[PDB]
């Protein structure tokens, strides 16, 4: 078992932009190096094999370089096309055959603060002896938030789900939800229902609230 | 003009069997040894398996061995991969893919989603989430997906359709948002349309 390295986790670059990849090999791997693109919603795509080869109807802006344990991808300027996944894996020693983790390549943009929506539960589901509260994040930049809930002043852990949108094509933003997860009892019980919300760009943090 | 398309994937229950396939199209099939990866939700590449040319050797990852045989028919130009004593974690977009001519995975195929669940078929209810920002909780639904519009399809602008979380139940949850002119609202119509087709499940929901 090789175990495949791949830094950094995160590229945030700008169009036009030069696009370089890496990837750590725990032992000597040799020459046996291989790079793909996935793009979301689809499958893989090989672009270089064995460092420094280009797959066919691989265009030249994308390029290898390395030898034993360390590894560099290439690419010259960034299409947008081009924000993406990418996927390093070796031949030298297998099985297994393995991946590195993914190196995912972000729009960069000026950072923005989040738009901030809180949902009490709907009368409907009220009944089915449902409860979900939700908090909205809206169009921000960078990707880290955080959020906390609280109910009556008493944070929330365990009770909680959250997600993320893709980047926004236009915008570059990420959006999220999160949802509070509640008895229809619990619920009633309770006052003060609010979410926290903190972020890069916030001066501090800030805090949607409602009165049942 | 090399071609390769998956087939069988499906909801599974813990325990049970499932069987894969891969067609090939445009090559040599006979000629090359084959592998499958794959591919759980939010989550890197994992391999899987691999056979030879000749069906002599076949290599297995540490995770799967003895429930997954990996197989071939030559000369319908077939790949397959059986699942047996599935458990939830075997839950993976699965690849098929060619070896060249070596370790190096050439071609892939597009996948074939497999989802191991002790968790019954479900339609969501949908619930209101009343500038300004709505939307819709589908709440408790299996399995995946399901669809999202507003207004018929008409309203795209200031959508968020955000993934599905998975419940503790096993169903899942999700929202579509919307931000809009506070003006409108009085005013502007909308409803959110809901299509959940493994149930046959169709919603339309005004919200306001």
């Amino acid at each position: 078992e090789i175990v495949l390295t791949q830094s950094p986790a995160t590229l945030s670059l700008s169009p036009g932009e030069r696009a370089t990849l890496s990837c750590r090999a725990s032992q000597s791997v040799s020459s046996y190096l291989a790079w793909y693109q996935q793009k979301p919603g689809q499958a893989p795509r090989l672009l270089i094999y064995d460092a420094s080869n280009r797959a066919t109807g691989i265009p030249a802006r994308f390029s290898g370089s390395g030898s034993g344990t360390d590894f560099t991808l290439t690419i010259s300027s960034l299409e947008p096309e081009d924000f993406a996944v990418y996927y390093c894996q070796q031949r030298s020693n297998w099985p297994p055959i393995t991946f590195g983790q993914g190196t995912r390549l972000e729009i960069k943009r000026t950072v923005a603060a989040p738009s901030v929506f809180i949902f009490p539960p709907s009368d409907e589901q009220l009944k089915s002896g449902t409860a979900s509260v939700v908090c909205l994040l809206n169009n921000f930049y960078p990707r880290e938030a955080k959020v906390q809930w609280k109910v009556d002043n008493a944070l929330q852990s365990g009770n909680s789900q959250e997600s993320v949108t893709e980047q926004d094509s236009k915008d570059s933003t990420y959006s999220l939800s999160s949802t509070l997860t509640l008895s229809k009892a619990d619920y009633e019980k309770h006052k003060v229902y609010a979410c926290e919300v903190t972020h890069q760009g916030l001066s501090s943090p800030v805090t949607k609230s409602f009165n049942r | 003009q090399v071609q390769l398309v998956e087939s069988g994937g499906g909801v599974v229950q813990p325990g049970r069997s499932l069987r894969l396939s891969c067609a090939a199209s445009g090559f040599t099939f006979s000629s090359y040894g084959m592998h499958w990866v794959r591919q759980a939700p939010g989550k890197g590449l994992e391999w899987v398996a691999v056979i030879s040319y000749d069906g002599s050797n076949k290599y297995y990852a540490d995770s799967v061995k003895g429930r997954f045989t990996i197989s071939r028919d030559n000369s319908k130009n077939t790949l397959y991969l059986q699942m047996n004593s599935l458990r939830a974690e075997d839950t993976a977009v699965y690849y098929c893919a060619k070896d060249g001519k070596s370790g190096l995975l050439d071609y892939w195929g597009q996948g074939t989603l497999v989802t191991v669940s002790s968790a019954s078929f479900k339609g969501p209810s949908v619930f209101p989430l009343a500038t300004a920002a709505l939307g819709c909780l589908v709440k408790d639904y299996f399995p995946e997906p399901v669809t999202v519009s507003w207004n018929s399809g008409a309203l795209t602008s200031g959508v968020h359709t955000f993934p599905a979380v998975l419940q503790s139940s096993g169903l899942y949850s999700l929202s579509s948002v919307v931000t809009v002119p506070s003006s409108s609202l009085g005013t502007q119509t909308y409803i959110c349309n809901v299509n959940h087709k493994p149930s046959n499940t169709k919603v339309d929901k005004k919200v306001e």
